[PDB]
């Protein structure tokens, strides 16, 4: 029962998704990381994002 | 000498009744040896003779056209698939015909982008 | 669920095949028995095959 409250990245969730598996029956963890993960999408369809051009910034 | 249903002759209609490639080895090699039998007994000179003995153990292109006659030509002076041309390569036969066979039952369709399914199971 | 609690039975109870080849065993059997289509059996072999053993798995 635990809070993480940091930014996210690749990795935690790359370990995230372990520490899950590592204690919890594959699939009871396989399966996570996939509703919140497809959630990925519709947030970031939410916020949405993209390119411009001169998103090519130069410094 | 391996039997025939499985150096089969094959079938197209029209004439152009392709047979196979190893049962042309032996229609050299069988001749080789009766036409020279056919010496013996006439004696006649080895020059036809103890000539053909080398034209009789050429049986080795049989065996392999290729290690070391040249090779006998093919219908493109292809080195005739030897007998010992058929389990040879990764695409002779041998284990891609037992390791690799193809086999069947089973579905082959272009996997376009559909990750609206889960995980655990497929969409078919 | 229909199928997911079940990535522990074999995961935690010795050698994993092994489990597998029993339960098929189960299920070749557990099929067999009865070709009367008892409904029980209307669904796949294995699964209940699994299950009974799961709940029995205690």
């Amino acid at each position: 029962m635990i809070f993480r409250n940091r930014v996210v990245d690749k990795g935690q969730l790359r370990n995230l998704i372990s520490w899950a598996f590592t204690h919890y029956g594959t699939a009871r963890t396989a399966v996570m990381a996939d509703k919140l993960k497809d959630l990925g999408f519709r947030y970031a369809t939410r916020a949405g994002v993209s390119i411009s051009v001169d998103d090519l910034m130069v410094p | 000498v391996i039997p025939p249903d499985l150096r089969p002759m094959v079938q197209l209609d029209g004439g152009r009744f392709a047979t196979s490639d190893l049962n042309d080895l032996y229609r050299r090699v069988i001749n080789r040896n009766n036409r020279l039998a056919r010496l013996q007994e006439i004696l006649a000179p080895e020059i036809i003779v103890r000539n053909e003995k080398r034209m009789l153990q050429e049986v080795d292109a049989l065996i392999d056209n290729g290690r070391r006659g040249r090779t006998v030509v093919g219908a493109n002076n292809r080195p005739l698939k030897s007998l010992s041309d058929i389990i040879e390569g990764k695409q002779g036969r041998f284990r891609q015909n037992l390791l690799g066979k193809r086999v069947d039952y089973s579905g082959r369709s272009v996997i376009v982008v559909g990750p609206k399914l889960k995980i655990h199971q497929c969409g078919l | 669920q229909i199928m997911h609690r079940a990535e522990d039975l074999i995961s935690a109870a010795s050698n994993r095949y092994r489990i597998t080849v029993q339960v098929a065993n189960r299920a070749k059997r557990r099929r067999y028995e009865e070709f009367e289509s008892a409904e029980d059996a209307m669904m796949k072999p294995v699964l209940r095959a699994i299950i009974e053993m799961s709940d029995e798995l205690t």
